[PDB]
């Protein structure tokens, strides 16, 4: 999920944006 | 320059792009 994709790997600005709502 | 987000950097990143929509649900 979020905490592996964008602090133990790095996320581009689209993958972050998907885990709003 | 470290390009990952963790913690309150990882927080303080998604009340930025999430805007108006946010995150974490709505209440209701």
């Amino acid at each position: 999920g979020i905490v592996e994709q964008c602090c133990t790997s790095i996320c581009s600005l689209y993958q972050l944006e998907n885990y709003c709502n | 320059v470290n390009q990952h987000l963790c913690g309150s950097h990882l927080v303080e990143a998604l009340y930025l792009v999430c805007g108006e929509r946010g995150f974490f649900g709505t209440p209701k």
